[PDB]
């Protein structure tokens, strides 16, 4: 955080779902952060909750996820995360975050994308 | 570092919702009765370090009350809750702060009126005044908006560190790391997210 | 597992294995800690499990295991004693009395195990409860014998007292029957003469733990006891002198002071007089000397938060505002008691300074009562016009935003729209403001002068700050109305010149957005000035609209709050053309609506537009008024016009952008009928039967989007888009028929075809494509209407009755709002059009009669609330009918459904918050009988011929009692019907036996004669 650049900030509501039960859950709300680190040129996304600050994820901006749709919204995207580290240990998610408008969501994945050819370099 | 927190009130309150809601960050929408007890650790970060609250959320309900105020022995803090639609609740909260005063004789205790998101509350803020002669802290709160979520743990951490200047700070964020996914995410696409009509 | 051994009675109880097992629960975590925790609560159901209590008091080894025991015969004194031979009650007894002494004995054990020792005392209490003073006639006596041999049994004995006294006097209300906890209220009484020479005596021979003891037993004695007992005793002395001086019993004695403060007290004895100002003259006296001076600086004590000072300063809070609300005009006479006077004044100013909210309501409830005895009192406030003046100070300064000021200062110091309302402040402003409108007529010279001062210390910069400037200025609104419209005038100019200035000055977007705040919010507060002053009026309103075009958004849709706010006071003076204006500025305003909303977004164009139709309807020429109507409407009725075209063309509205167009023109239509009512009616018509047909095509494009691609489509965006419409077209409805004035159009050109676009259309869309809206504009119409449209009301029904009740009666959470609207629904038409329900089919009835039942299971309140209500009307409407077929019928099918069903919901303990009309509706049943308002048998000849009504109700009424409780005796049953029956016709003696039975079917052994209450 001290050794990163802030290269994108919208405020977002993650969900991660639950395969087992067959249901998105909230992760958190807050601003969601696109960090550049100014010594390793690496990209992650960093979001935490409001007041609490708890960290509700935390991974690189691979180049190889893909933003998809979410068949209720058009302000939202869906992709498959497979080393977030937000709860502590490495661990695979299915995230959805959405966003308070179309406008914004389509910032995010534009962002996004730009985040992910820095990360190929 | 922890402090046993005993959470009590009438069934239906949002007990389970709210500590969910803290452990995990969901909304918890289906009610599913908690039977007996619940112990659930939860941490937070602070600038006087890091404190765990050990989380004994118990039965609101007469018939899964299980060992009732046993569940109370050597709690160092508390919250009572009710629900600000329902008056009855409100009614109920001189009886459980008597159970659990009974018991944990000298600690610090916030009061809690849940369910303030809901437009036809029942139970008005001029109403509210059992916690002044009790020496409770009162917070107006709901679950499913966060309104003042935080408040209740702010405030017991304050008292039970003996620091009123304490702040929940945030936790330094290390580096992160650097093929039936493809059936997986389908599945997520096409399961509608919920709230569609939220702010957030 | 090794843990689940406990729970195998054929053998010995293993201690050790429950101790551990405990242990484990207690200290443990995880899984093992889950599973310890199941294994115990078992053990501790067993309904034998009290038989190993006294094994488990002697052998154990862990208090936490005594604990369980303790609780465990605590179950089984509270629901089983009576069941018991006489032996086990003996030893039972026995063997906690014995535990209680052993415990006191050994210092070590009463010093380190004080829980155990409190919960043994409890349930002493518990078995008192059921045995004192009827077979334990000297316990009292012993008890106080038993205190002089030992301080640990002495002071434990106070412990034991306090509960007792609890128990009784305290908690007795809804854990025992009338004569019980008379019986026992009584007994108390009889002893306590006795009770208090034991508590006077320790208190006067003062060791600390014990008199602290003592004191909190006195605390719950001062509930009842009478007031002789505290004024005729040298105890106010020791109260408010000797127990203060010390910390380890000041915090009870102040609380005990508190609970003295409002004894029974006679009004015209002036030595009882004397000794409510001595108790408070010492107190006073002790705080000063002991604690600290009135001058001390409470806000920052509090902040520190040392030791017990916080709750120390709330009880002190506490003391002062209970002691002087009830007797400050005992000090208000007497110039010897001046002092005294202002001084504990002062003390509550200096308390109303800390930050701390509940703690500051505290206080404000007190200055509340305070100044507003002073408004009217004669001679009184000159003596606080010092304490007032101060107050003022407090309060302007720690003023809470209120709810229309939009901005507010995030982390970062930046000024931006908060996210969310501030609700929990809500009443704490209205209060604020109270306060401070009665300071301000106390002395409206020193309040203008704080208030321009203050302001002017902004403007020069010395005192500036956000904070500040905020607290002013909502102060400065708050008090409108105050003054006189003369003095307002002349202070409201002043104001508006320096807050002018103000924003001239401080530059930047986060300045401008404070300033623009605060000044909105105060020109918002001020009609009548605005009323009377024009040129300024439209100045203000031509600033708000370019304050919808701010980039800020706070601003922004402040400004358009304010607007609305505005007009909802002043819309005359926009309807009417003013000296030297060339038009009324309702025409300026309609003429560049395109451009003044053009940054908005659409809810706030709706405002706006809504703000327009205020104005419009205090124009009463209906030529006039019809005109403007129009003009306000064009640009929406020509985005109508051309999509009526487009879409009659080629039902392919399928484009969302078009959707969202048409959502927004009907979403503007609701927002000025909402606001026009009645005047609403010509654009209407302008747009009525294309948006019926709208509402037809919309709904096939739903229903054919469901078949295309399933359930699924109705969360899409797409779809959802398509619902908006329905569901606003609905609304615009609703909205208008709640209004109309002319019910006679409603009828003959709205109705059929209402009915005709909607109800066939809900009753064949499959369950989630059903809009709960449709019931609820259903519900108005029959509210308004229903009387003219009998045949109608058949039709909603027949179309949404029975698919709806099939949605909601498979459990209690599914389809919320559908569930909350049917109900409405039935019940309208059960008040307005029963006819309808008449003229059903009978299978169909009986639905409706199970429709009723279901909704009084239900713990939702909006549901349960109307079940009864519901339940209540139909029984009503029935009687209203007389000794015709219809209503015998009713009573021989119904009668004792409705009279069961209510009796499963009063005795469920799940549904406790209907308790009052659930005993209504028992209470009419059985009146009906009483009153032989039924002319047919409700029997068949299973009884024999002749027999009253009222024998078989109770002979019904004794075996459904008997079979639903078993534990009951039949005399239990006897006693409770009678008394109930008896009582039929007085409500709250009804009740009373009611909530009786609800206690005697949680024990056994309830006594009959309890039922003979009077
Ligand atoms: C900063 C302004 C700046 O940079 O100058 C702030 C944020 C403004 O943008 C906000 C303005 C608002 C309201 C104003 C109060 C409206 C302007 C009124 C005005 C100049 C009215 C004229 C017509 C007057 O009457 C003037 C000449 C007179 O001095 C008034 C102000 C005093 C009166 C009315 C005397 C009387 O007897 O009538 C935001 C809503
Ligand atoms: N609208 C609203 N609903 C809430 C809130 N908190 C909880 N609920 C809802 O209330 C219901 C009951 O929640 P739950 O956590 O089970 O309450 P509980 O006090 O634990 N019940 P019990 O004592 O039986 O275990 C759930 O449907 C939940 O979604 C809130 O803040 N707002
Ligand atoms: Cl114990
Ligand atoms: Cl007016
Ligand atoms: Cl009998
Ligand atoms: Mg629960």
């Amino acid at each position: 955080e001290e050794d990163e650049e802030v290269l994108y900030k919208v405020r977002a509501k993650l969900f991660r779902f639950d395969k087992d039960a067959k249901e998105w859950k909230e992760r958190g709300t807050g601003d969601c952060k696109f960090l550049k680190n100014k010594k390793t040129n690496k990209v992650r996304i960093l979001m935490r909750r409001d007041k609490t600050l708890k960290i509700c994820a935390n991974h690189i901006i691979a180049p190889e996820y893909t933003l998809k749709p979410n068949v209720g919204s058009d302000r939202s995207w869906v992709y498959a995360c497979t080393a977030d580290i937000a709860e502590g240990e490495a661990e695979a998610f299915t995230f959805a975050i959405r966003f308070g408008s179309k406008e914004n969501a389509d910032k995010f994945k534009e962002e996004f994308e730009k985040a992910q050819e820095i990360n190929k370099k | 570092v922890q402090f046993k927190l005993v959470l009590v009130g009438d069934g239906g309150t949002g007990k389970t919702t709210f500590v969910k809601r803290h452990l995990t960050g969901e909304f918890e929408k289906k009610y599913v009765a908690t039977l007996g007890v619940e112990v659930h650790p939860l941490v937070f970060h602070t600038n006087r370090g890091p404190i765990k609250f050990n989380v004994w959320d118990t039965a609101g309900q007469e018939k899964f009350g299980g060992l009732r105020d046993g569940y109370y022995i050597q709690a160092q803090c508390a919250i009572i809750m009710f629900d600000v639609t329902s008056r009855v609740t409100y009614k109920n909260v001189p009886n459980w702060h008597r159970d659990l005063v009974r018991v944990c004789e000298n600690i610090p205790i916030v009061l809690c009126g849940n369910k303030v998101d809901i437009k036809d509350r029942k139970v008005k803020a001029k109403s509210i005044v059992f916690h002044r002669k009790k020496n409770l802290q009162y917070y107006d709160i709901s679950a499913k908006s966060n309104y003042n979520f935080e408040k209740p743990f702010l405030w017991l951490a304050r008292k039970l560190i003996g620091d009123p200047n304490l702040e929940f700070v945030a936790m330094p964020a290390l580096a992160p790391p650097e093929a039936q996914y493809e059936h997986d995410l389908e599945v997520a696409q096409t399961t509608a997210l919920p709230d569609e009509d939220d702010d957030l | 597992g090794a843990m689940e051994g406990i729970l195998d009675f054929s053998n010995d109880l293993d201690i050790a294995l429950l101790d551990q097992v405990v242990s484990t629960f207690y200290q443990g975590s995880g899984v093992q800690q889950k599973q310890a925790q199941e294994i115990l609560t078992k053990f501790q159901d067993n309904p034998d499990a009290w038989q190993k209590a006294d094994q488990i008091l002697q052998f154990s080894t862990n208090p936490q295991s005594k604990f369980i025991a303790l609780s465990i015969l605590d179950k089984l004194i509270t629901r089983k004693w009576k069941l018991l031979p006489n032996d086990h009650r003996i030893g039972i007894r026995n063997f906690v009395v014995g535990m209680i002494i052993s415990m006191c004995q050994d210092d070590e054990v009463f010093k380190t195990q004080k829980n155990l020792i409190n919960k043994s005392d409890l349930t002493l209490v518990q078995i008192l409860k059921q045995e004192w003073p009827q077979n334990w006639p000297e316990f009292i006596p012993e008890l106080i014998g038993s205190s002089s041999s030992s301080v640990n049994v002495c002071e434990n004995n106070m412990i034991v007292l306090k509960l007792l006294s609890e128990e009784v006097f305290d908690f007795s209300a809804e854990q025992m029957t009338q004569a019980k906890a008379l019986h026992l209220k009584n007994s108390m009484s009889k002893e306590f003469e006795q009770i208090f020479k034991l508590c006077f005596q320790v208190l006067e021979q003062g060791s600390s733990s014990l008199i602290v003891a003592t004191l909190e037993s006195l605390l719950r004695y001062l509930h009842w006891i009478p007031y002789r007992y505290i004024y005729e005793t040298n105890i106010l002395e020791l109260l408010s002198t000797k127990f203060m001086t010390s910390p380890d019993t000041r915090a009870i004695t102040l609380k005990c002071l508190t609970e003295v403060s409002n004894l029974k007290i006679p009004q015209d004895n002036d030595l009882i007089k004397r000794q409510t100002v001595l108790f408070f003259q010492n107190t006073l006296q002790q705080i000063a000397t002991s604690v600290m001076p009135v001058t001390a600086d409470l806000k920052a004590t509090y902040a520190n938060a040392n030791g017990n000072d916080q709750s120390f300063l709330q009880d002190l809070a506490m003391f002062l505002t209970t002691y002087l609300a009830r007797n400050r005009a005992l000090l208000e006479s007497d110039e010897s008691l001046r002092e005294l006077l202002l001084n504990a004044h002062q003390y509550l100013i200096q308390l109303s300074k800390i930050e701390e909210r509940e703690l500051f309501k505290t206080t404000l409830d007190y200055w509340h009562n305070l100044v507003a005895d002073l408004f009217y009192e004669p001679l009184k406030k000159h003596i606080y016009e010092e304490i007032c003046s101060q107050l003022r100070l407090v309060i302007i300064e720690n003023m809470v935003r209120p709810e229309e000021v939009l901005v507010v200062e995030n982390d970062e110091g930046e000024i931006v729209r908060e996210f969310v309302k501030e609700s929990d402040t809500i009443q704490l402003y209205k209060s604020e403001r109270e306060v401070l409108v009665y300071l301000t007529h106390l002395n409206v010279i020193d309040t203008e002068e704080i208030m321009i001062s203050k302001l002017a210390r902004q403007i020069d910069g010395s005192e500036w700050s956000w904070h500040n400037i905020n607290t002013l200025s909502w102060a400065i609104g708050s008090i409108s109305g105050t003054m006189s419209e003369d003095t307002e005038k002349r202070f409201v100019v002043t104001v508006i010149k320096d807050l002018l200035d103000l924003c001239v000055k401080k530059r930047g977007k986060d300045n401008e957005a404070v300033v623009a705040s605060d000044i909105m919010y105060v020109v918002g507060q001020y009609p009548r000035f605005l009323k009377a002053h024009w040129n300024f009026l439209r100045t203000v309103i031509l600033q708000l609209f370019e304050f919808m075009h701010e980039t800020h958004e706070g601003v922004q849709d402040m400004a358009c709050d304010t607007f609305i706010k505005i007009v909802q006071k002043c819309k005359y003076h926009f309807v009417i053309q003013q000296p030297r204006e060339s038009e009324p500025f309702i025409q300026t305003i309609i003429r560049d609506i395109q451009k003044t909303t053009a940054d908005l977004q659409p809810q706030q164009v709706h405002t706006f537009y809504k703000a327009c139709g205020i104005i419009i309807s205090e124009e009463r020429s209906v030529a006039e008024r019809n005109r403007l109507l129009s003009d306000l409407m064009q640009l929406p009725n020509m985005a109508w016009d051309t999509i009526v075209e487009q879409s009659t063309a080629n039902p392919t509205l399928l484009d969302s952008e078009t959707v969202k167009i048409i959502a927004n023109i009907i979403k503007t239509n609701v927002a000025v009928c909402t606001s026009m009512g009645a005047d609403f009616y010509p654009q209407l018509g302008h747009i009525y039967y294309n948006m019926l047909q709208l509402y037809r095509a919309v709904s096939s494009m739903i229903s054919a989007q469901v078949a295309a691609e399933g359930l699924i489509a109705t969360k899409t965006p797409k779809v959802r888009g398509l619902r908006t419409i329905k569901k606003e077209i609905l609304k615009l409805v609703e909205t208008y028929i709640s209004k109309a004035r002319n019910l006679d159009d409603v009828v003959k050109v709205l109705v059929e075809p209402l009915l005709n676009a909607v109800l066939e259309d809900y009753m064949n869309n499959v369950p989630d494509a059903r809009d709960a809206e449709v019931l609820n504009c259903m519900t108005t119409v029959v509210e308004k209407v229903g009387h003219m449209i009998p045949q109608g009301v058949i039709l909603i029904l027949q179309s949404v009755f029975e698919c709806t009740l099939d949605m909601i009666n498979k459990d209690f959470t599914e389809y919320p709002e559908h569930r909350v609207e049917f109900y409405k629904l039935l019940k309208v038409i059960n008040e307005k059009s029963f006819a309808a329900f008449l003229e059903l089919p009978p299978a169909a009835f009986k639905l409706f009669v199970d429709a009723i039942c279901w909704a009084f299971k239900h713990n939702n309140r909006d549901v349960e609330v109307n079940g009864l209500q519901i339940a209540l009307d139909l029984v009503k409407n029935i009687e209203r009918m007389g000794n015709v077929p219809f209503a015998n019928e009713f009573h021989k099918n119904y009668f004792f459904i409705f009279v069961s069903e209510t009796f499963f919901v009063l005795t469920d303990s799940d549904h406790k918050s209907g308790f009052s009309k659930q005993a209504l509706l028992l209470m009419k049943l059985i009146s009906l009988v009483y009153d032989n308002k039924i002319s047919v048998p409700l029997y068949q000849a299973e009884v024999p011929q002749g027999t009253s009504n009222q024998v078989y109700l109770s002979q019904y009424l004794a075996n459904m009692l008997s079979n639903a409780f078993p534990h009951l005796t039949s005399e239990q049953i006897a006693s409770f019907l009678s008394a109930l029956t008896k009582q039929c016709k007085d409500l709250v003696v009804f009740k009373g036996t009611l909530r009786d039975f609800l206690v005697q079917i949680k024990e056994v052994g309830g006594d009959p004669t309890d039922y003979l209450f009077a």
